[PDB]
DNA sequence: GACTTGTACTGGAACTCACGTGAACGAATGTTTTTAG
């Protein structure tokens, strides 16, 4: 399945938190 | 803060003589008195109440004089309510056989409320008259009474067997005099301040709500390192808990000091040895092992921050913040600093800008130094009377759960048919809890859930009162009015009877 | 028939997760009472 974490199968990988990025 | 209430009541013979079906006013006034006493007792607002009766055989007043000021008694003085007053009301008060002038009773009430109020602070003062206005009287001291009431700033109330305000001429004269007294004291608004026994019972059948006063939280809303607006935050909505908790007492003597609680620690050895508190250190679990972590070391490594921070991390569109992601157990309301015009102007400008642009502020909030920082959303709230920011917490990365659920629209075996959809539509239409105002202005809520007191506290107070008055009998069943207020109007069920039958016919539900 | 070995089933216990009650501690903020000048 696309977007599936390799470390923890069955849970979609979480994107790293970027914080605040002004446009 | 505190209030002094002189409850003046009629015990004349005219009350006893009435149609049995009408529930003669003596019993209704007694029930109202009792209900008010319970409401005051179980709501510890630090209020003083005294009891005066007129029309009784005996005479006990500070002022006696001659034939005037007779057949009146001051049963209770200015003191906190207690169950002894309830017991006295229940049985120690019985109807008499004499008559009295309620003007003299009002004079006695003024005398007691003016003489027993010294040495205490009272922001309010009230006097409630319970009479049927069926006793002959003469009007010769009204002006002085009105002058005294105006000077002392004491409110007045009246409770009569009839709502208007088939009656006798004396009752009509009583109505005229009481109406004149109310008009003189306040005016047009005072006409509606004459209640009835049934209406008052309708409003006094529910215990008072648990009221807590939030303490203002001052801080500074910061946008960068140069802009700062002084603000004060209050807690608007939170889950309410009982102020008092149950106390464990020994079954026999019923004392708290005869039972003690303590904790000890032991090891896994068969001997079951014991160790002292100081010889215990906290640790955590790292996989299949335990990593010791002393409290001092934790404090040394602990994440240190600066408390009392209300900083605007950024501004984002309202559509990007969903209600389903709200966290926390509280909602904060942020106003400008009290007695600060510049802060008010700045906050108003920010609120108006956010409302116009349809934006919310993602902010960092920390209650104090030892409070974990939080990321939350502040959004405007503009009302004719007031405008303020509303702050609600937001989730972190660790607080989001990734759960997968099958689609319902694409299912081939769970797809409802046209008839089922029509039945569900009919059910939804029938069970509507909001009604248009003749399709003219707006909607009206038939079953507003925000005005329903929590049944838990009502049940607790009911059971406590029943145990106090009846130590032997078991607890009673839940009162009917609680169920009535916890259920929708019967019109909804009457309308929905048939659609529910249709849905039952069309949907084959089977219990496995 | 009695014992020994091996296989299969399975109902309950253990564990984890979540919520609610009760208590202590710091911490604050405000408010009330007592004492000094």
């Amino acid at each position: 399945c696309p977007g599936e974490s390799l470390i923890n199968p069955g849970f979609k990988s979480k994107k790293p938190a970027g914080g605040v990025d002004f446009d | 803060n505190k209030a002094a209430v002189v409850l003046c009541m009629d015990v004349g013979f005219t009350m006893s003589n009435s149609i049995p079906g009408i529930e003669s006013p003596f019993e209704q006034a007694k029930k109202v008195i009792t209900m008010f006493v319970q409401r005051q007792v179980f709501a510890e607002n630090k209020d003083e109440i005294a009891l005066v009766l007129f029309g009784t055989d005996g005479t006990d007043n500070p002022l006696s004089g001659g034939d005037q000021y007779q057949n009146i008694t001051v049963h209770r003085h200015l003191m906190l309510p207690d169950f002894d007053l309830l017991e006295d009301i229940e049985s120690k008060i019985q109807p008499g056989s004499q008559q009295a002038d309620f003007l003299d009773a009002l004079i006695v009430s003024m005398d007691v409320i003016q003489h027993e109020t010294i040495g205490k602070k009272f922001e309010k003062r009230h006097i409630e008259i319970f009479t049927d206005l069926s006793s002959r009287f003469s009007k010769s001291q009204l002006d002085i009474i009105i002058h005294s009431l105006k000077k002392c700033d004491i409110s007045l109330q009246f409770f009569l067997p009839f709502s208007l305000g088939g009656i006798t001429e004396q009752q009509k004269e009583g109505l005229e005099i009481v109406k004149m007294v109310m008009i003189s004291l306040e005016g047009e608004d005072g006409l509606d301040e004459i209640y009835s026994f049934s209406e008052s019972l309708r409003k006094l059948c529910v215990f008072k709500k648990i009221e807590r006063h939030s303490i203002h939280w001052p801080c500074r809303l910061t946008i960068g390192s140069n802009l700062s607006i002084r603000i004060a935050a209050y807690k608007s909505i939170l889950q309410e808990r009982v102020k008092k908790t149950w106390t464990v007492v020994d079954a026999k003597t019923l004392k708290k000091e005869d039972i003690q609680k303590e904790t000890v620690y032991c090891l896994n050895d068969d001997d079951e040895t014991e160790v002292l508190k100081e010889d215990i250190i906290q640790g955590f679990r790292y996989g299949s092992d335990i990593v010791p972590f002393s409290k001092v070391d934790e404090e040394q490594m602990k994440y240190k921050s600066e408390g009392k921070c209300f900083s605007v991390l950024g501004f984002c569109k309202s559509s990007q913040v969903q209600r389903r992601f709200f966290m926390g157990n509280q909602v904060l309301k942020v106003f400008a600093a009290r007695d600060d015009e510049a802060a008010a102007v700045a906050l108003s400008s920010l609120i108006h800008a956010l409302d116009d642009l349809d934006m919310v502020a993602i902010v960092r909030y920390a209650y104090d130094k030892r409070a974990n920082p939080q990321v939350g959303v502040a959004f405007p709230h503009i009302k004719h009377n007031y405008e303020c920011l509303v702050y609600v917490q937001l989730p972190f990365m660790e607080d989001l759960r990734q759960y997968m659920f099958s689609s319902l629209k694409n299912s081939k075996k769970y797809a409802p048919t046209e008839a089922q959809l029509n039945a569900v539509d009919a059910l939804i239409d029938s069970m509507s809890l909001a009604k248009k105002d003749e399709k003219t202005d707006t909607l009206e809520d038939l079953f507003p859930t925000t005005k329903i007191p929590n049944p838990r506290f009502q049940r607790l107070f009911q059971c406590l009162l029943h145990r106090a008055l009846h130590p032997r009998e078991p607890l009673p069943p839940i009162q009917q009015h609680i169920w009535n207020m916890l259920n929708p109007p019967a019109e909804v069920t009457t309308k929905s009877q048939i659609p529910l039958s249709k849905i039952k016919t069309l949907f084959p539900l089977i219990e496995a």
